[PDB]
């Protein structure tokens, strides 16, 4: 268990919500549109 | 269920990234019978009327002519509301076509999709600037 | 004792992930008497004095107002320093406000907190861009 | 008239100037800047496409600096930023251009971490030296 | 009646030559009611406001403060416009104050002064980098 | 309810929007944007290595736009700057990205010079259009 | 006996050399009844009070965090006082942690120990930054 | 016995009121071999020679020529020192002949008469301006 | 023979570009028995002395440690002086190592080579800042 | 005789002095050092 | 063969004594081929040019109408120059008509007459106020 | 050691100091401040209720100052403002309190005009002196 | 040749009449070497800055806000002064903006123009309120 | 003998050697008279 | 022998009398090696 | 003929209109109302 | 319960005594949600901005910055308001910074704090110089 | 259309206007402004050289206000400052000029403390009235 | 014991310290000089 600052084990892992989608965009479709392309 | 605050933060980030990158693809965020009042003063100076539906929202977004829309987000508040929705109040600076940054608020109401869990669509969008009012 | 390289990669990943998602909690990485210098913020943009302390670091981060600042890390070097510390040199591409990819240096110096094993905080945080020099 | 002690920025810039002047003049003597537990990497490339690793001890830095010719190299330093760090030492971040044996100038990325020796006041040695040309990375 | 392409090459050569040598005389190219717009100077550098008139153009040139600005012209296109005018679209690399080669595009609209044949003055001058837009 | 004439920036941005939307949807109707004395280049590259020359006419403009026969092209405008110029017309500088027939995103440089039609108020036509891709020039 | 001006100048030199080089050795200047203020702000913004005793003076000096303090002396004025003591007035600029220099106003009172010839100790010491008062 | 802070506050009030009202009458605040320093520039410009003895302070004050000398006390510190004396550091603004207010300090050292209790005479008086050394 | 203003402007441009690009090659601008006082501070704080000769000038230039010297030339004056020389007064800003710009003058005296026509060498060089005097 | 503004023919040509050199630098040497290097 | 430094110091003393003691007597310091600037402006906003000749210098001095000019000399730097000449750099504050002091920048070039020992005359004189340029 | 001639404010204040110190010490020597064409009125009331006139000469200056026969008078100057005027002279406006022969302080109102002597540099004499109390006016 | 007393009364009457009716024309009374001081407002009303010239005097009057300033002149003294000029010293009650009667002194030094006989202009104009000093 | 601008040696010192006085008082006469008071 | 506090003669100067050096280079060798070039 | 500044013979005397009245006020009623009352 | 007149006399005496001696402790009279207005100086002296709370009252008092303010109370009226409070209307003469007597009126509304009998705090404090009006 | 109950400054100014207009027109009606526990002083001066005392009560307030005859009095208010105070009340500080029966413009000095009635919202009565002329005090 | 704020009975009365004098001034004579005129 290695953490930095005052974060616990997996604090920002729980903050990051990969299955949060909006509209009819597929999971990560907005990011795939944004990066590269 | 993700916390309303996290949902609001993520939606604000995605929305203001897509506004800068793909303004024409912004119509996908909304659904049927969704309000959208982003705009300026009318011919008589009154606030613009709402547009409802994906087609009307897309037409209004295209007419808005969002080119290189740079945002500078000062505050985002997200609270749970009725029908397991999320109400987000956003204050910040907006600059379309690299002009001077103008202060604005924008209120989102995001409604959950009945079919797919952990999925929201923008039922309500209420954008306005500051100089157009004060 | 974790490998200096391993803690370097872990920290670079976690730090840039949180920087991309929620900039407001960047100061949580830093403690007291820690130094933070990032880019140039002035009328001319050349001079930018480093800030010290969690409050000043958070204020500087908010002043900069990171928004969807995406980072592509091209290289990371981690080495062992004094007091069982870690030095992490990072080369990458940064794009803030959905702008173009810009080459950048970052230099972290991390010291163990001592109270908890395998715990590190950003004692020194130097940031530099490509366009600023050369 | 107050003697004082040099500011960390002054120490970093002064060290950069001496290090690079001595590198341009006598590369063989560059090894004296380090200590027994000094880590050092100077723009390496292994036979895989990835950047090379670093050496971890006076003798290894001496071996490496003998490994690369390092002769009559011309350097132009565009940025130096030095800050205080743990144990009174100074962390130095350097940006500039380097050209060894009269090739074209190539931009480089460098980070220095210095450590006081303790026996003699205002004496430092290069504890950490990270240097990579940003042509094998970008 | 000279070839518009020849006028374009002549003007681009002379304009950037005087720009490299003596910035103070750049307003000498411009006349009255002419528009000059550049990258933009402000507390944030975002809003670029055009200036009109020789005095304002000279003030803006002095404020934006050209010095040893090396220019490598990649391409020049010259075409004929209204009132026997010339339009010059120029792509190049600019280094001001011995910075790096930055990609830029600049559009001139030149009109004849009428009194002297084969004489043109800058009626419109729009300058733009790529780093601040792309 | 004062009926103000549109600002040159408004005319330039509105023209950019209509021009690129119509180019994306119906390139066949694009030729009607140009008048009789209309000069035009659009990312030309002849079989020599030099950028292609300019063309000077409406029917020929139609032939050209069928020559490059854009289909479902995607355009992303990043900058538009419009100013007034001679004879009430507007000079427009446009920059962004264009991909024809679903290739990669390419930076382009565009300069527009518009002229009033003369018969109908607030009616403009594309007198001069200069468009060149960044890769074909740099 | 030496000149009061000379001994005051020598004391100022030694005091600031110690204050930068070895801040933790500063308490050795002061004695049993010595006072100490160094311009602190608390509560309603009122300046901080004084501390007395060598131990309390050392504690205050340590708490005030003196690291690599750079001091420029613009005025030193020393005069004779009761018991062959010296009153010293100091005008200058002080910068802590290599930050921005701040104008500072200082008053020393030095008294002979009593037995060792030419041996003075800091009976009183008052310090005040300009921005905290004016 | 009164508190040193009380003594300092009362003396500052009395002295800086008598300076405005009766500057010529100030000479009775001092006594034998008392140092007076208040002055401006000289041939060197930085230092001002001290004047000792009641006749000398009176002559120096008359040369100073205070006319409607409006003072403005921003801060007063008073501490005990050797032989029950009080050292006062005063920061504020001064305006002679209704001119612009100038920042200043003044250091007083007040020594007690052994004959009378609560009898303090100004053994030391040092005055300096900000603009004269900065 | 060119105008003194032309000579001064060209020399200012070349010198202040070579200072940024190749500070080590600046020693070639001077000749035998040439003054160079580009200093301002020393051990005692007084203005620095002079170095004469190409070797000494090069040694002092290296000692200055010019790193990406960004100059900002506000004003240049050039006049013809005795022995066909040119006296140049330069006012502007200087930033070393991308720090804050400091206001400065530089006085050049350029002497003509007896052998080569239209050839000048810097017989005299003087440099001063504001913050080291005001 | 194509001139722009109130510029005389060859005014900036005279303003440009290619043979003006300082120190021991050859003509254009300074440009050479500070161009593409 | 006096020291250039002392020669320049004495010349500046005499020049700024005569500036206010007798401004109309200032032309005697200059000669036949003598330049003169004293920081003037016009309609175009560009600084005023120079004048040549003793009569023109006298006329310009009378036009500038120096009355009771007060000068504070913050820096004087004198060095040797061709034909045993002296180059003088003057940094200071000048106030005309007892108005607000302005920072001033001055370059003197003094050449020997060649007929009398230690006989110097002002070959060149350049003056400029700070506010009018920076 | 630049020898600047005194500023008008400095010379006016110095003259005020000397004038009102010599008035307290030796009023008999006060006449030596004035010249042959010196006009002077000092807060006088004639036997009519109107303010008294002014004398126009050094001898009548002496006669007047002996007439009001100042002894150990106390003066407290509250305001002095001096400005350079025509013929290199200085005009001084002074206001304070004056109590002659140890009565209560009276508010007074004064105007001074000085002129250079002509022979000796930086030498002035009181050309014009106007002095009135606020009791005799308001 | 008129009486100095007579011209004094005529001028005081005319000057206050114009001051009451049309203050904007007051500058017509002054020339170019005229000095004008009146009250003062820089920070708290204490710093009174002299102005010279018709333009500066007019600007000062407009900033000094004379509107319906009623003056009851209690006393006028007019005397002869250098260059056959006059000196007027007047005491009165001034009420600006319909405030209360405030005691004031006003001292004019009037010089003849020379071109026209019996013509005078305000060479010096010193105004001072009695309450702000006493 | 160091002189400048065609000025006789000490021409400027002699010119500026005078002090500020008023009336016919010698420099310091007023100070001498007021010296009597304590 | 002016000393302050409880410090001995020249203790402060002894403590603070040390030039900035790097590595095994006593202060001067680096300048010696760069003196070889013109 | 004695004038000041640049005024003619009674320039501001003719400028000052004493018979100009506004409303029901008599020629001087406002002055008398403001002065001393 | 004491007589309201007695409370008024006691309070006026004590309040002006503390005003004369130590202005810094004036805020100790006031508590929470208490209103304090006094004269007024924001940009011109007309805007009188009310302050509330001990901190803001102390800040306002330190900005108003009395120095030996003297007071001669001509009349005091005390009456009984609601909630057993006292209303105290005071007319007098005030002289701040050793200036002239100025008429003034000050109205206190004092409320009992309830915790301690015969204890009152300044709930309302309205000061107004008579000269500012009229 | 927010109702926005009046601010204390507005209440104070409105009350001052009404009170003084009613005093000028119908001063017999002034007594209804005061409650049963109302304190009143209006320019009192007893036959001893000291200001007169107060009257506490509406009936005797009416008695005293009739005792000082008020005919066609002219009032010019030059300052009103009203602040909120305990029990929702308003404290009003007023200055101006008052002349009764056409005497000279007497400078007066007044303080008002108002109290909510409680029975009906936005109803106030004069709980405390202090009024003294400057002449009778200074 | 009528006191105001947080002042104790006699706190600022003791703060007054009328007996304190400086120089050879008699008690209160400085006030006498300044207050009278």
């Amino acid at each position: 268990p290695i953490t930095f600052g005052d974060f616990n084990d997996g604090e920002i892992e729980s903050l990051s919500s990969e299955l949060l989608t909006f509209g009819d965009f597929l999971p990560g479709e907005v990011d795939d549109l944004t990066d590269s392309d | 269920k993700p916390s309303p605050l996290l949902v609001g933060r993520e939606f604000v980030r995605q929305y203001y990234t897509l506004l800068n990158q793909a303004p024409d693809m912004l119509h996908r965020f909304y659904g049927k019978n969704s309000s959208y009042v982003h705009g300026g003063l009318d011919s008589n100076g009154k606030p613009a009327d709402a547009v409802y539906g994906q087609k009307e929202i897309h037409r209004k977004v295209m007419s808005q002519n969002f080119t290189n829309c740079h945002t500078k987000i000062r505050h985002v508040d997200a609270h749970a509301t009725l029908n397991d929705g999320v109400v987000v109040q956003v204050m910040g600076l907006l600059s379309n076509n690299n002009q001077a940054l103008r202060r604005f608020m924008q209120t989102f109401v995001l409604a959950p999709e009945g079919s797919v869990a952990n999925k929201f669509y923008v039922h309500n969008d209420i954008f306005r600037y500051q100089d157009e009012v004060f």
